[PDB]
């Protein structure tokens, strides 16, 4: 089929050009993370729902 | 009296511009040099006619 | 042309030296590459020397040398087999100068190092523009090398030209060579006059 | 050669005052070593005069641009990260004229009665040091049976603050007339006059902690070092006005990192000197040598109007007379619109405006004027 | 390849630097240079998702 | 993808003895002795023979015309 | 004749001026029809200019590429508040009465403010302060001093919404929206005499012009339209914004003419105001930016003017230039510091325009007769009248026969031509210098090695640019001012910048070290290689095996001038007794005998007497960057040309020495005996025992807090100090067990390349890995890695690497070193941007400072920044180690000159 | 009390007379608005008892020239 | 937590579930994670100082009777995320296991990435040097793909005689770099030669270059489309006439 046997795959071909989706290191969804802002002198907790 | 680097550069540039469009050389030439080299030899021979106006 | 080792040692080719001018060892080996000794200890690259020793050992014995992290062949073992192969432990070899023909006073460290050619070749990186196409908006040279663009004289270049005190050079660079033009100005109000 | 002849020759030499005395001292030192003759001394003076004439800077040099480049170039190779926050952030803070620098540190010098013994240095440091009872406190506990703070403090910390607990009470009896303060051994107990709500308890408990028992406001850490057989106190925070008038602190050598405090206390000239000294010290700490002339020019430009100004859009560039100079660097839209509102006229006497237009810049060869005699006869 | 949503021009001292939890999950050495340093990482050889 | 004709260091011909060397290697013999009996003594020629990998057979399968 | 722009006067464009400057009226919100022709009355009208080559402009009759473009005007149905002046408008709305129109100040106050304005001068800060004070004083007055009418507070809502706080008959306070028509009517009542009090020009900045009634549509040239590869025209963002503005204005006009109710008119007015606000500035706060149909936000005039990619920075302050090349650089020690290696392909492309004169007529005629495909040749010929002709094969001889005096020939780059050589980033003025063209048939640039430290350029794929000046004035300026040899001394610190590095230092040490002797053939070969004018060999120092031998100091002495004498100490000083003896011997006699000096000569004390290197070894202290005393003295006392010749000769000589004597590094350079390894292991055990004892003392509570510090960071600092002492001891042991015969030790000690710590790290230990100035702590809870127990504060568990590079690191230690290296790389990658921003800020703050002819530094306004530059009028470049005049050096040199 | 001129960071300050001010203006060919400014609320100014409109002559320690003479103009805040 | 771990090791529940226990003096919590995006690593379970992986399992793996998923099924090797590993005590080497150790590292060299494993002996090099070597491993030229000739990549490079390095990590054989090499082995001698190798530069042999060493070919692909416009107009593939 004209394909290299050593090619791992795992990418997309859009308009004849190979496209790879780089993974994204994001925060844990629906998880509350707590930290303290030294400049603001406050305790802040954030959740990305 | 001494010539500053900026004054010397301005004098050489003016002399080269004059030589490029006229102003025959006051000294001998090596038959093939650029007008900048002609101005350089004119300065080295101490024959330049261009003076520098200084505030006073 | 950019050539790089596997240990971060990179550089361009400085000279294409003929084989007759290159030095050779007592065993009859002419190096395919010559690197400066100043770069090895400044960057703390001992893995390159270990790889050279391992490559020489692998070439002499015929068995590939394992270079895996933390489980690779020990350096001292490699020096031991290099000694058993008839060569110096340190990998240094007695070399003769290719021009004078005399023996070098220092034993030169020569070994097999995996060097890879990079895609930053000088053929695709040389750009030279005298005059050509200009942008339709700013009447300035185009961008890049594919469309015969110019070279950018940025703000820093202008600043260092000012610091050099070269007023006419700056005028020639920024104005007389990039977007020189003539306009008509009205002296009464300062507006741009129209020429029909 | 007699010393009088050497002095007369040095005075007759066309040299600056600082060069004259140094040259005379060196000639005196070398005269006994090698028995210099009069002609040798005259030749030495002539060579010194020629070297001074050669060392003079030619007119038209772009000293501001050269100074900016010579200051910014070592910053590309500086090292990032007590608490002196030196390096590139220190230089950035200095050139930006920060009102409150990060981790302010003041250098305190003592008089002859406190710089030779450790006890007086420690006592004057504790006089400078601003110690609050919250730092002296060890455990925090708010009860309900008396509904007020019962403060218990460790004695060891009280061994360093150099004051008794009862006198500590005297620091809040007068200050807080709405509450009664009682001392029970090593425990501090407060009593309420008319308090019945929890809201006002939280509006008055923190006022005791924020109150300062002794020292100066804004003073944190305090250390004492031995330099040149002298005791030098280094503190955290800038309280120059309240630390200059201290009974035991020498006020002729005290300095602080806050250049604004020096400007408001010691004058704008001392502020410029402190800016120069701080930049020189920051450059020397990183091992990068920068000529002091560039720093001096930068500090002179910063303090041109009698106040400390930054180098950004709110400082030297902000008060630039040229519209195009201000617009090219920062806040282009609002600067141009404000110039249109004011009807400002740009004389184009600067360098960047002539660069933008296409006229020769007024620096270097752009300032050279030439004259020509037309009848050239080779 | 793994990227991060953080801006490249931002100095992220606590985020660009290597973490102790990257052992066996993120390659400790293979990172790009310039503004992409730290924010762009590569999966370790033993990393499993 | 194919074995070089000459050694990169001294120009000694090695493509003639490469296939014999590869065949003897696949038989289980020590490649050092195989190089020794084939006259490959200098380690530069040994470098050229050992480090080369054949890949032309995987390129011929993709016809271009 | 010719005229130049003496000054620029700014102001606000009046509607009458916009109408007069407009060559057309725009009413059709379209650009092109189906066939592609412009629509009459549209934005792409030929009256505003032409971009397509076929079309011809209606206003001026010129074709594309030469028509400057003409503005147009749009008559808005209702006035629209200009956003850029909007806040300023509010200030005027807080300063003038709503009925009389005069300012809210008394006549005496007005007169006093006029005297204050006249007195202060032209400083901008004082004017802004006075304007703010006047506005603050006038905004708090609710009664007009001239008319007595009551005033109401005005609330400004971003960006162009004005609210007036009015009171009803019942006393209720409400907000009335001030329409732009009402605002313009109020602004029209302000007389010209009150405008200077508001900071507005009476004849240039009338407040009523701050509300836009006529919109100036830009010319076609300034917003060009292009045709894509698919045949579909790609309109500009400004064109789309103007299309939307015209459509909304036409709808508003139609609704007004139709008698639409007030709800319609104010809604369309708000839409038009938003469109005009986005057209002036699409990044205005409080409004949504205008977006394309694809979701891409547009950039309008404000974004075109501001920003890094804006016109001011990306097109005016810095722009792309012609006659420039850029490619990779490769080393070339065989050329001088004044020369640059220009490729033949680059040389045949970049052309120098040379006018035909009476002395270069034959050379330029030969250049024309060679053609563009033959070197040396020419590419273009310009006649005196001014027509440029490209040289092809057909007209190559015809143009050559037609060449005369006054013609210009764009000849190829020849040897000796002056060109600029710049490497980016240009942090200092020494980042570009004018070199001489050397044409070689290869592809890459070639630059001499001593010029690399000024450029901060190595040869690991570095890219460098070259600029060819065209005018004679520019060439002369480059040749005189920015020549390479004229910038040997760095003005930043007054020390040598163009200096020998690496192999130059190593070869100098190898040549000038004790016991270094060379044969007659070697001496002749190095003399020929260095290009020295040594006609006859000097007397040999000694004879070995019947053949003559020359000391390397004798060969080095030929480089120095015959009247040079200087003594100092270098970095190779480890026995101060010999240096002290040499200093004492020099101090007594002041002309010591060369035999006496050679009896007690030491490599650690460099002494040159009358140009003869009697003692000392060459290192970075001789002619290295920021340290070379000999090069610094040579530049200052013998000029720059002699210094350049000396630098070239010494670099070639040291390269010859290091090439044929043999310089190399191997794996045994870092090798240590078993005793050194045992000592290092003992130091390791002692350090770990001390760290464990400190941890136990902290746990048991007997550890003493530092003054002002608690237990944690005190213990951390103690552990770090112990590890630092252990590292220092290991480095001292490694230095003790590594002699001077080691080439790596030679490079480290001489200052050529590397440091002593680099050899220590490859031989003894890696030390402690630290992040942000403290020990490694980021990781799991209580530990960095899971291979250690939680809560462990030991050295091995916190980043202290015990083994070196030669012994190999453990995987945990490898990870710790990876964290350290990542921290370092991030530190540089963060520091570069901040340093560049600070450099730009400093440059823009100090761009206009210049020393005048009287020695004073003044701003363009005229304020004397400094009455004398540096308080002494001395260039830092010409200063001696930051001092005005080195009296010691001058006295010593003059005394030696008179004694000799 | 504590004199502000005793500090090592504070250079010497003196009051220029009208004749000396005119000489200073003549020497550098500059107007009174082209001099460096010093605020009237500056502690050195209030120590000297100066008023706006005068010129303060500053003798400063010079790291490169020993002693340097700067000139400032007193202006209102 | 112990019951969940035992059930996961017994194969009753899926290996995706990871359990961790946080036991502080103030708060105590148990976390169970079974979602996406969790990067985990395989670790050999060690009980009573003895790893679960025995020689029989290795023999079965080598013989092909046992697979990796089989080893995961019996709980000999388990995947640990960052949360669970907080409760784990990993041993770097099989000879360093103790009674208190809870896990054994499979391959310490596997903590590096795919390009980072190309560097031979990375522990003997500086960290910035290793980073540069890993970054430049992707910029090398070689026979990356066997179907490069039929590919239509806009830019590509080919090494005429690519060579597998003589000093290579064992992972590179498993990764596939040995089958697709991207460089050559160079006989390098460390020596100063006329100053032309100065400042990171290198000196190459003319005869070596002429013999085909490091020879490369660069392919560039151009595309042309006969696009159709509105009204039936379209491009034509023909030699243009000089009159146009
Ligand atoms: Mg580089
Ligand atoms: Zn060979
Ligand atoms: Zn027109
Ligand atoms: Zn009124």
């Amino acid at each position: 089929l004209g394909e290299d046997p050593k090619d791992p795959g795992g990418y997309f071909i859009i308009n004849g050009s190979e496209r790879v989706i780089v993974s994204i290191e994001d925060l844990a969804p629906n998880k509350t993370l707590v930290e303290r802002d030294e400049r603001q002198n406050k305790v802040v907790a954030k959740v990305f729902s | 009296f001494r010539y500053t680097r900026f004054e010397k550069a301005r004098i050489i540039g003016a002399r080269a511009l004059q030589i490029a469009m006229g102003a025959p050389v006051l000294i001998d030439v090596p038959e093939g040099i650029t007008p900048l080299q002609a101005a350089l030899l004119e300065f080295e021979k101490g024959v330049i006619p261009i003076t520098v106006i200084r505030p006073s | 042309d950019k050539f790089a080792s596997r240990h971060g040692q990179k550089g361009v080719i400085g000279l294409i030296v003929p084989q007759e001018d290159m030095p050779w060892t007592e065993s009859g080996i002419v190096p395919d590459l010559i690197v400066n000794p100043h770069g090895i200890p400044s960057r703390m690259t001992v893995g390159q020397l270990i790889e050279a020793i391992g490559g020489k050992v692998a070439s002499l014995t015929g068995r590939r040398v394992d270079g895996t992290a933390f489980i690779g062949e020990p350096e001292e073992k490699l020096r031991k087999e290099l000694e058993e192969l008839g060569f110096k432990h340190s990998g240094r070899e007695i070399m003769y100068d290719g021009i004078t023909g005399r023996r070098l006073e220092a034993d030169i460290f020569i070994g097999v190092i995996y060097y890879q050619r990079l895609h930053h070749m000088v053929a695709d990186k040389m750009h030279a523009r005298s005059r050509g196409p200009v942008q339709v908006l700013t009447k300035q040279p185009t961008e890049g090398r594919a469309r015969e663009g110019g070279l950018r004289f940025g703000e820093m270049e202008r600043d260092v030209l000012i610091g050099h005190g070269a007023a006419m050079l700056l005028i020639e660079r920024l104005l007389e060579e990039s977007d020189k033009t003539e306009v008509w100005v009205c002296e009464s109000c300062g507006h741009l006059a129209l020429e029909d | 050669v007699a010393e009088k002849t050497i002095k007369s020759m040095v005075s007759k030499a066309e040299l600056p005052d600082n060069i004259k005395e140094e040259l005379y001292a060196k000639l005196i030192e070398y005269n006994e070593k090698y028995k210099l003759k009069k002609d040798e001394i005259q030749a030495i003076i002539d060579e010194t005069v020629r070297e001074y004439q050669k060392a003079l800077i030619e007119p038209g040099e772009a000293v501001g641009t050269v100074a900016a480049q010579s200051i910014g170039e070592p910053s590309t190779q500086m090292t990032l990260n007590i608490n002196v926050t030196l390096g590139l952030p220190r230089i950035i803070e200095i050139v930006d004229a920060r009102k409150n620098p990060s981790t302010p540190i003041m250098t305190v010098y003592l008089d002859e009665e406190h710089r030779y013994d450790r006890d007086k240095a420690l006592e004057v440091a504790r006089r400078i040091e601003g110690t609050t009872l919250e730092n002296l406190a060890r455990e925090e506990t708010i009860d309900i049976l008396n509904m007020e703070y019962v403060v218990e403090i460790d004695p060891e910390r009280l061994e360093k603050a150099g004051l008794d607990m009862e006198k500590v009470v005297r620091k809040l009896t007068g200050s807080f007339k709405s509450a009664e303060f009682e001392a029970e051994g090593y425990t501090l107990v407060v009593r309420p006059k008319k308090v019945t709500k929890l809201s006002d308890l939280r509006k008055i408990a923190e006022k005791v902690k924020k109150h300062r028992l002794k020292g100066l406001s804004g003073v944190g850490k305090t250390i004492i070092r031995k330099e040149g057989d002298e005791y030098v106190i280094y503190t955290e925070g800038s309280n120059f006005k309240q630390v200059l008038k201290v009974p035991g602190v020498d006020p002729t050598r005290t300095r602080t990192n806050n250049i604004w405090e020096i400007a408001e206390v010691l004058g704008i000239e001392a502020a410029r000197n402190a800016i120069i000294d701080e930049i020189v010290s920051t450059m020397r700490e990183q091992g990068l040598e920068v000529d002091v002339r560039h720093i001096m020019l930068v500090a002179d430009m910063m303090t041109l109007d009698g106040v400390i100004r930054p180098i950004g859009r709110h400082g030297i560039v902000g008060e630039k007379a040229s519209v195009l100079a201000r617009a090219a660097f920062e806040i282009t839209t609002q600067h141009l619109f404000a110039a249109a509102e004011r009807g400002e006229v740009d004389p184009l006497n600067g360098v960047v405006e002539n660069v933008l237009i296409g006229q020769p810049v007024p620096v270097g060869t752009g300032i050279v004027k030439l004259a020509m005699s037309l009848p050239l006869r080779p | 390849r793994v990227t991060s949503p953080l801006s490249r021009d931002q100095p992220h001292f606590e985020a660009r630097d290597l973490h102790g939890t990257h052992w066996g999950r993120i390659c400790p050495t293979e990172t790009p240079e310039g503004p992409n340093c730290g924010l762009v990482k590569n999966l370790a050889l033993m990393s499993q998702i | 993808m194919i074995v070089p004709v000459r050694c990169f260091t001294c120009g000694k011909v090695l493509a003639d003895k490469y296939y014999e060397f590869k065949k003897r290697v696949e038989a289980g013999e020590d490649p050092g002795k195989v190089l020794d009996d084939l006259g490959v003594e200098r380690y530069c020629c040994r470098r050229t023979l050992l480090s080369h990998v054949e890949l032309i057979d995987q390129v011929m399968v993709y016809k271009v015309y | 004749m010719k005229k130049v722009i003496g000054s620029i006067e700014f102001g606000i464009l009046s509607p009458q001026e916009i109408r007069k400057m407009s060559a057309a009226e725009i009413t059709v919100p379209d650009t092109y029809d189906d066939d592609g022709y412009p629509i009459e009355g549209g934005l792409m009208d030929k009256r505003l200019g032409v971009i397509d080559p076929g079309l011809r402009c209606e206003t001026c009759g010129a074709r594309a590429g030469e028509c400057p473009g003409h503005f147009g005007h749009i008559e808005l149905a209702r006035p629209v508040i200009h956003v850029g002046f909007a806040k300023t408008i509010h200030r005027v709305l807080e300063s003038t009465c709503r009925e009389c129109g005069r300012i809210k100040l008394t006549d005496e106050e007005i007169e006093e403010y006029m005297q204050k304005f006249e007195v202060m001068g032209d400083r901008k800060g004082a004017v802004d302060k006075l304007i703010k004070e006047i506005h603050k004083k006038a905004k708090e007055r609710m009664v007009c001093p001239h008319c007595g009418a009551p005033q109401f507070p005005i609330k400004f809502e971003r960006p162009t919404i004005y609210w007036e706080l009015r009171k009803d008959e019942e006393g209720n306070e409400y907000k009335h929206r001030m329409m732009p028509s009402e605002v313009r009517d109020r602004l029209e009542k302000i007389p010209d005499k009150d405008l200077p009090l508001l900071g507005l020009h009476p004849e240039k900045s009338r407040p009523e012009w701050m509300v836009l009634t006529v919109l100036p549509v830009p010319p076609v040239t300034m917003r060009p339209s292009i045709t894509l590869e698919s045949g579909i025209r790609a309109e500009d963002d400004l064109t789309h914004k103007l299309v939307d503005i015209i459509r909304i204005n036409n709808r508003l006009k139609s609704n007004i003419e139709a008698g639409a109710p007030q709800l319609i008119i104010e809604d369309l007015w708000d839409l038009l105001q938003y469109h005009v606000t986005t057209y002036i500035n699409n990044e205005t706060s409080g409004v949504p930016p205008a977006k394309h149909k694809s979701g891409r936000p547009l950039k309008t005039l404000a974004q075109r003017l501001k920003g890094k990619e804006g016109r001011f920075r990306g097109n005016l302050s810095g722009k792309r230039v012609n006659f420039s090349a850029r490619t990779v650089i490769s080393p070339d020690p065989m050329i001088s510091i004044n020369e640059v290696g220009v490729p033949l392909a680059v040389a045949m492309e970049l052309t120098v325009p040379e006018k035909v004169t009476e002395f270069n007529y034959e050379k330029l005629k030969q250049r024309v007769l060679n053609g563009p495909e033959k070197y040396p040749g020419a590419n273009y010929v310009i006649d005196p009248e001014g027509r440029r002709i490209r040289l092809m094969e057909s007209n190559r001889e015809l143009i050559a026969e037609k060449l005369d005096i006054g013609w210009t020939v764009e000849r190829h780059l020849e040897d000796g031509d002056v060109v600029l050589f710049n490497r980016q980033p240009s942090l200092h003025r020494m980042s570009i210098m004018a070199h001489r063209v050397r044409v070689m048939p290869y592809r890459t640039f070639r630059l001499n090695l001593p010029v690399c430290p000024p450029y901060n350029a190595d040869f690991d794929g570095d890219e460098m640019n070259l600029h060819v000046p065209q005018t004679e004035e520019a060439q002369a300026e480059a040749k005189i001012l920015m020549e390479v040899q004229n910038h040997i001394i760095s003005p930043r610190y007054g020390g040598p910048l163009i200096a020998g590095i690496q192999d130059h230092i190593s070869g100098g040490y190898l040549l000038t070290r004790e016991g270094a002797y060379f044969t007659r053939y070697e001496v002749e070969q190095m003399l020929m290689f260095a290009g020295m004018d040594v006609n006859e060999l000097p007397e040999p120092d000694k004879y070995e095996n019947g053949e003559p031998l020359w000391s390397g100091k004798t060969i080095f002495s030929l480089l120095l001038p015959d009247d040079l004498t200087i003594w100092y100490r270098n970095k190779l000083c480890d026995e101060p007794e010999r240096c002290e003896a040499l200093e004492k011997l020099i101090e007594e006699k002041l002309i010591p005998d060369p035999e006496e000096v050679r009896k007690l000569a030491y490599d650690g004390f460099v002494y040159i007497q009358n140009g003869k290197l009697l003692s000392g070894a060459v290192d970075k202290k001789a002619y290295g960057r920021e340290d070379g005393k000999l090069l610094d003295i040579i530049v200052r006392e013998y000029g720059v040309e002699r210094a350049r010749q000396f630098l070239d000769q010494v670099t070639k000589l040291t390269i010859w020495v290091i090439t044929h004597k043999g310089f190399t590094t191997a794996i045994d350079d870092e090798d240590l005996p078993q005793e050194a390894i045992d000592r290092i292991h003992e130091i390791i055990r002692e350090a770990e025992e001390k760290v464990q004892r400190l941890i136990e003392a902290y746990k048991r509570g007997e550890l003493e807090p530092l003054p002002g510090k608690t237990l944690e960071e005190t213990l951390e600092s103690k552990i770090m100090a112990v590890l630092a002492e252990a590292r220092d001891n290991a480095g001292k042991v490694a230095e003790r067990y590594l002699g001077m015969n080691n080439h790596a030790v030679i490079m480290a000690k001489t200052g050529a390349r590397g440091k002593i710590l680099n050899i220590t790290q490859m031989a003894a230990m890696l030390g402690q890995q630290s992040i942000r100035g403290k020990r490694l702590y980021r990781g799991y809870r209580g530990r960095v890695l899971t291979h250690f127990k939680p809560g462990d504060l030991g050295a091995r568990a916190r980043g202290f690497v015990t083994n070196s590079y030669k012994s190999g690191l453990t995987p945990q230690e490898y990870f710790f070193h990876a964290m350290g290296g990542r921290e370092g790389l991030v530190d540089t990658a963060v520091r570069t941007a901040q340093s560049g921003y600070m450099q730009r800020r400093l440059i823009n703050a100090l761009q206009d400072l210049k020393v005048d002819y009287d020695g004073t530094v003044r701003d363009p306004t005229g304020i004397i920044v400094q009455f004398k530059y540096g308080e002494d009028g001395v260039d830092p470049m010409k200063s001696w180690q930051g001092k005005t005049v080195d009296v010691d050096r001058v006295i010593v040199r003059t005394l030696l000159k008179m004694r000799g | 009390e504590f004199n502000i001129f005793d500090h090592v960071l504070v250079p010497e300050h003196r009051i220029l007379s009208e004749e000396e001010k005119e000489e200073l203006l003549k020497k550098y060919r500059i107007r009174i608005s082209q001099l460096p400014q010093i605020k009237a609320s500056d502690p050195a100014v209030v120590a000297l008892g100066a008023k706006p409109g005068d010129v303060i002559e500053i003798k400063r320690k010079s790291p490169t020239a020993g002693y340097y003479y700067y000139y400032r103009l007193v202006v209102e805040d | 937590v112990e019951r969940i771990r035992a059930d996961r090791r017994a194969g009753k529940i899926s290996d995706v579930i990871n359990v961790a226990l946080y036991e502080d003096e103030e708060v105590k919590e148990v976390y169970i994670n079974s979602d996406d995006g969790r990067v985990r690593r395989p670790l050999i379970v060690v009980e009573n100082g003895k790893p679960k992986l025995t020689r029989e399992h290795v023999e079965g793996i080598k013989n092909g009777t046992l697979t990796w998923s089989d080893l995961i099924r019996m709980g000999v090797i388990e995947y640990l995320d960052a949360e669970e590993e907080e409760n784990a005590y990993v041993a770097t080497w099989p000879w360093e296991v103790t009674e208190e150790h809870t896990h054994l590292e499979l391959m310490p060299a596997a903590i590096l990435g795919i390009p980072a494993s190309l560097v031979p002996y990375p522990e003997h090099n500086a960290a910035p040097r290793n980073t540069y070597g890993a970054g430049m491993a992707k910029q090398s030229l070689g026979l990356g793909w066997a179907n490069f000739r039929i590919r239509v990549d806009t830019r590509g490079h080919l090494m005429h005689y690519p060579q597998v390095p003589l000093v290579n990590s064992r992972i590179m054989k498993a990764v596939g770099f040995e089958d697709r090499p991207a460089g050559q082995n160079f006989v390098v001698a460390v020596l100063s030669y006329h100053g032309y190798n100065m400042e990171d530069a290198v000196i190459i042999n003319k005869a070596s270059i002429e013999r085909g060493l490091a020879r490369s070919t660069f392919f560039r692909t151009y595309e042309a489309e006969e696009k159709r416009y509105l009204g039936g107009q379209k491009d034509n593939f023909e030699v243009p006439s000089p009159n146009i």
